[PDB]
RNA sequence: GGGUAGGUGGUAAGAACCUCAGAUCCGGAGAUUUCCGAAUGGAGCAAUCCGGUAGUUGGAAACAGCUAUCAUUAAUUGAUGAAUAAAUAGUCAAUUAAAGCAAUACGUGGUGAAGUGAAACAUCUCAGUAGCCACAGGAAAAGAAAACGAAUGUGAUUCCGUGUGUAGUGGCGAGCGAAAGCGGAACAGGCCAAACUUAUCAUUAGAUAGGGGUUGUAGGGCUUGCAAUGUGGACUUGAAAACGAUAGAAGAAGCUGUUGGAAAGCAGCGCGCAAAAGGGUGAUAGCCCCGUAUUUGAAAUUGUUUUCAUACCUAGCGAGAUCCCUGAGUAGCUCGGAAAACGUUAUUUUGAGUGAAUCUGCCCAGACCAUUGGGUAAGCCUAAAUACUAAUUAGUGACCGAUA
RNA sequence: UGAGUAACGCUUGGGAGUGAGAAUCUCCCAAACCGAUUGACUAAGGUUUCCUGGACCAGGGUCGUCCUUCCAGGGUUAGUCUGGACCUAAGCUGAGGCUGAAAAGCGUAGGCGAUGGACAACAGGUUAAUAUUCCUGUACUUACAGUUAGACUGAUGGAGUG
RNA sequence: GUUAAUCUAGCUGUAACCAGUACCGAGAACGAACACACGUAGUCAAGGAGAGGAUCCUAAGGUUAGCGAGUGAACUAUAGC
């Protein structure tokens, strides 16, 4: 109950395709070390209702920027997706 | 160890020669011989002894 | 300044407000992710005030004093999950015992 | 201490602006610069339209603006008297009013 | 605490803010300090997974958050406890220390090369060097004579110069190289066992804890006297003081013309220095700026030294007496080595055996005996004087200037 | 200098379009190809090269509007699949222990180490980038309570299948 | 334990964690300093003739081998005669 897992919620064209269903999807950007249980608390616990389903995936760290003098990495990145019982939205 | 529990007193090293006076690091091996030695508590311990330490212990009357 | 927080009762009144001040935080940040925040300067200034107030309560003991006691349409949406699955489960129950 | 404070008047010494009158706005004592307002006016070309045509304002031309002036070129300037001599400046006076103040050396007026 | 007007670390232009109700900045003192990592709750492919135990909240629960703990060894203490009755080993519980890293540099110790030189090479040198390993420490080691050694002698040890390329040692070959003494650096000696005695140990204790002494001009213990009340530091704490160290302050003196893009250079007349070190400023500036010599300044932390008080340890001169004690596998001896300048010789040390005396003693003075003289081993401890600089501060350089 | 020479490392044509410029870019139609393979599906390894938009300085043995090149923005979704929390073969580590100048070597109790064992989900659709995972339909397992019916349950250990 | 525990069966509610999941993958992205004719685990495996996954042409599916255009000397390689 520290709601120290919740960073930034991403707005891409995939999402924007994903909520126009009958779902709501939402997705987070969750600090590495959190578990799906975590997660499901969080978000019980910052608006109030108790999820359905919570899912969780990885982007492993990428080479970017490749001709800059200084070759940098891509920041190690969990995203957390979670979906609500049909027929209720909710914002953010 | 090759070493008496007593005192801490392994072997020596030096140099063996001949008649050609030609040198080879040899080893000395300090004997050892498991002796029981009988401690003041109505106890008795086997460990490795020296004949040297031996003969003190047996000079002591301390088996 | 900082000596303000000295004076207040620093047993309940200050958890209360570290939790008020991370929640507003929290939806500061999440506004962030959005456009309409408007205001770059409090974030740090959020921050900086969450760490002194942490500093302040760490001097003397923990920050999680949780020994004391510390939406609404979900509802309907559950009943309606709960329904949908109950109705699910007994056809397919009723098909089973029919298929005999 | 420092020699310049926002919003007195200053002159300069040496340079292409010899007698020149100015007030400060901007120091920069890190690496020892002095920002006066009316001096050094460089003509400035807004490079910006050529980049890409979808900016505004961005093709004005030639503009007037300031440059910066090195700190130790510059002097406190006195006008507590009829006949002025810009000279140099002493801190030691310690006034209970504050903490340290400014004062010519070749005279005795405030600041 | 210092110190004030800008500040939001460099690639930095900027949108949005803080800011003289004393910001940024400097110094001192404080906290969070995720994970790995000696990693130590258990494992592992380092930055991963899985837990047990005790509280606390949600609940009906699985469980989930929020907190704390859970390696080993060694020592100490207690309970438990086998074969075997007791007892021992083992087991459990509790407390206390390490466990590693590095300063490419010093020290001690264990082990320990070859190339090469000898124009080959086995003796030998390299070399007791390199490597590996153990442990440090702020330096380390050594240390108070069983010494030297030829003297009407010096008097712990350590380092430097000399003695000296000497005496010598070497298939007498390459080579190797002292010890006295002298002149310097610094300088100070103390503490245990022993007889004697007290108290306690199934008083058989042989063990535990107290006084007593620290030894050669032989000393100490014993019986018995006189006179101390103090010299003093390898030294416990309290009170103060000085001088530093970690932030800062005050802190002098110029114009005019000139070539000139710009003057500070150049020319004329001036000014100050306990400050003419240095750096910057549109050309080489003492007087444009920061500064610099000097005088000052410490809320807090810290170092050295000084004074007083205080705890422990310490002191001189007699008399008796064949009274007692004075460092045991000890030293020599033999068999092989090794440090010694010596390639094994007294000296020293030891792997195997052998194995005394008690002041009428023992050892030493390069085989040994006798005489003479010197010293008291086989117990322990020690400051300075010596080597080194990865770190911090300031400064220096007939050291370098982008193939250096 | 060798020198604008040797080589440029398993193949074409036409039309339209793009374009500043096209044998090479795009589209269209043909042909010539391997087809137990140059195809469809994945192990180990590469870590973004996958998709979209832009560019052609450098890289493309020619050119280039185009590229596995660069820049900018996105993309992998699991109670059931791959491997853990289940199990063991070599083998590794290893309390106590033995052994060796030291470093260390051996080894017991244990603990790890699958290429194997047990173990419950299938068909279809959707996105440029994912789909036994997202979605529709239909299923199963293992804990967990409350409740209900019946039943004395039967291990760390023994024995057979395994 | 039998004042009940322990499982078994159905109903009601509840839980199911962590890491991989793109693309390439007998090759232009992997190992050969390369957009090299080299090398590499397993799985699918069409039709005619054929014992056959050989041989020939094809199906599904997929490539245009990252220099070319000419002439058709000697000579070289490949083949045919």
């Amino acid at each position: 109950d520290v709601t120290n897992v919740l960073l930034k919620p991403v707005l891409t064209e995939k999402v924007y395709f994903n909520q126009m269903g009958e779902t709501k999807k939402y997705v987070f950007v969750v600090n590495p070390k959190a578990s799906k249980t975590r997660v499901k608390l969080a978000f019980e616990l910052v608006y109030g209702i108790k999820p359905l389903k919570v899912n969780t995936l990885i982007r492993k760290p990428t080479t970017i920027r490749g001709g800059s003098r200084f070759p940098g990495l891509s920041k190690l990145e969990k995203l957390a997706v979670i979906t609500l019982p049909k027929g209720i939205a909710i914002s953010v | 160890a090759k070493k008496d529990q007593l005192t801490l007193r392994g072997p020596l090293y030096g140099n063996n020669r001949s008649h050609s006076k030609t040198i080879t690091r040899r080893k000395w091996n300090v004997n050892l011989q498991p002796c029981k030695v009988k401690t003041a508590d109505g106890k008795t311990t086997r460990i490795l002894v020296s004949t040297r330490t031996l003969r003190t212990l047996k000079k002591h009357n301390r088996l | 300044t900082v000596a303000k927080e000295l004076r207040q009762k620093s047993s309940e009144e200050l958890v209360k407000l570290v939790i008020k001040l991370k929640g507003e935080l929290l939806e500061y940040r999440f506004k962030l992710a959005h456009g309409e925040l408007d205001k770059p300067h409090l974030i740090n200034q959020t921050r900086r005030l969450l760490a002194t107030i942490l500093t302040i309560l760490t001097e003397r003991k923990l920050n999680w004093q949780e020994e004391q006691a510390k939406n609404e349409a979900a509802v309907n949406a559950w009943k309606q999950h709960l329904e949908a699955n109950k109705a699910k489960l007994l056809k397919s129950r009723a098909k089973r015992e029919d298929a005999s | 201490m420092q020699r310049i404070k926002k919003g007195d008047k200053v002159v300069v010494i040496t340079g292409k602006n010899k007698g020149g009158s100015g007030i400060v706005l901007k120091i920069m004592p890190a690496r020892q610069q002095a920002i006066v307002e009316g001096l050094n006016k460089v003509t400035r070309h807004k490079k910006k339209d050529q980049t890409t045509k979808r900016a505004a304002k961005q093709s004005t031309g030639k503009v007037q603006q300031e440059a910066p002036i090195f700190l130790s070129k510059l002097a406190l300037f006195d006008q507590k008297a009829k006949q002025q001599t810009i000279g140099k400046i002493k801190y030691v006076m310690d006034p209970k009013t504050n903490k340290k103040t400014r004062v010519f050396k070749k005279s005795n007026n405030t600041l």
